[PDB]
């Protein structure tokens, strides 16, 4: 079906910034398209309808332009409340598509990760499951990429990772990636890496152990 | 197809 | 002034069917050219347009969920019922129901189609978990170790959420970062709580767990390992 793309998916600002955000469609979709905010915790709300319309109650720094497959959404002095995701939807076709999201944050200056691992417990092992972690704390912007690796195989699908939201005080952020797998498999090789890439960091940075040294 | 109120 | 609100069951099992009822006030659904539809939001992920149905009873669903949706009516008790049959673990999400007007009408004569094009009051979303899991307490293991020192506690395999960690019951708070649970394919969560400290506080750190659901509590002091 159609395909609505919103540009940048992330988008570092402050408050007083100008900032647009623009959503594209794959086919034409007329003016029928609407832009949403939507605040953590919070159900989305209306901010723009066809395309430019200023919906009530809105307050007058958003402004929403274009027509057929370019849209964009400018707030003009960005607000304490504007940090947050904003969505574009489509309405000229079933089913009524939305964008991807971009999210708006707090920018700061970048901050590489502190990168740390920790090996599974020897509780743990004793049940059976191993559980690998790796932290990345305090860094900025968002995106990090974990990488792990178990005597140089690298290692997909059997490992999860969550992030936290942007810190009220730091501006920065942090992210759990936890590599699971069984005693059993655990005990077949030695090497347990976890490989780091951020924009704050010259070059991927690898923090490891080896199983069972002492 | 389209949506309700198009074209 | 308009208001939706979304309920229904909060925990689902695979393969079962859910039913999310969208009450509402301030308009009805029987005014002109009026639509009530359905958008899903998982955990961290995108909105996800599901249905929707108009007061001439006209319906419509994503595709990618036809077989799945039943998307019905009720006008005289001012709701709006989605049915989601065959439920996995991806369907798990925030279910929001949201308002779409009709054209706006002058002399009961339709002359402005704009306001159609949005959905211009949402409900506040009801969280949907889908697991065939039963209630369980988190297992809590240690984690152990610009010269700072990182340490935590991994609070493993519990359900439902939530659960709630503090370290030095309570006291300690600066670097302390209690990352967001991950649902495992196994059906249950498991999360990490950490805490940075000057390299030299190596001071004593226990985190205190809590798992209301299961009556599980938890204080794990965790040490530099190595005796």
């Amino acid at each position: 079906a159609l395909q609505l793309t919103q540009s940048p998916s992330s988008l570092s600002a402050s408050v007083g910034d100008r900032i647009t955000i623009t959503c594209r469609a794959s086919q034409g979709v007329t003016s029928a398209l609407a832009w949403y905010r939507q605040k953590p915790g919070s159900p989305p709300q209306l901010l723009i309808y066809d395309a430019s319309s200023l919906e009530s109650g809105v307050p007058s720094r958003f402004s929403g332009s274009g027509s057929g497959t370019e849209f964009t959404l400018t707030i003009s002095t960005l607000r304490p409340e504007d940090f947050a995701t904003y969505y574009c939807q489509q309405l000229h076709f079933y089913p009524h598509t939305f964008g991807g999201g971009t999210r708006v944050d707090v920018r700061r200056t970048v901050a590489a990760p502190s990168v740390f691992i920790f090996p599974p417990s020897d509780e743990q092992l004793k049940s059976g499951t191993a559980s690998v972690v790796c932290l990345l704390n305090n860094f900025y912007p968002r995106e990090a990429k974990v990488q792990w690796k178990v005597d140089n195989a690298l290692q997909s699908g059997n490992s999860q990772e969550s992030v936290t939201e942007q810190d009220s005080k730091d501006s920065t952020y942090s992210l759990s990636s936890t590599l699971t797998l069984s005693k059993a498999d655990y005990e077949k090789h030695k090497v347990y890496e976890c490989e780091v890439t951020h924009q704050g960091l010259s070059s991927p940075v690898t923090k490891s152990f080896n199983r069972g040294e002492c | 197809d389209l949506d309700r109120w198009a074209s | 002034r308009i208001t939706l609100k979304e309920s229904g069951p909060p925990l689902v099992k695979p393969t079962q069917t859910l039913t999310l009822t969208c009450s509402f006030s301030g308009f009805s659904l029987s005014d002109f050219g009026v639509g009530v539809g359905w958008i899903r939001q998982p955990p961290g992920k995108a909105l996800e347009w599901l249905a929707i149905i108009y007061s001439d009873d006209d319906k419509r669903y994503s595709p990618s969920l036809n077989t799945r949706l039943t998307i019905t009516k009720d006008t005289s008790k001012n709701q709006v019922v989605l049915v989601m049959t065959r439920v996995s673990p991806v369907d798990t999400a925030t279910y929001f129901c949201a308002h779409r007007r009709g054209p706006t009408t002058l002399f009961g004569v339709p002359i402005a189609r704009g306001p159609v094009n949005a959905m211009d009051v949402w409900g506040q979303g009801i969280t949907v978990t889908i697991s065939s899991t039963s209630t369980k307490g988190p297992s809590v293991f240690p984690l152990a170790p610009g010269a700072a020192a990182a340490l935590g506690c991994l609070v493993k395999d519990y359900f439902p959420e939530p659960v709630t960690v503090s370290w030095n019951s309570g006291a300690l708070t600066s670097g302390v970062h209690t990352f967001p649970a991950v649902l495992q394919s196994s059906g249950l969560y498991s999360l990490s709580s950490v805490v940075t400290v000057p390299s030299s506080s190596l001071q004593t750190y226990t985190c205190n767990v809590n798992h209301k659901p299961s009556n599980t509590k938890v204080d794990k002091r965790v040490e530099p390992k190595s005796c």
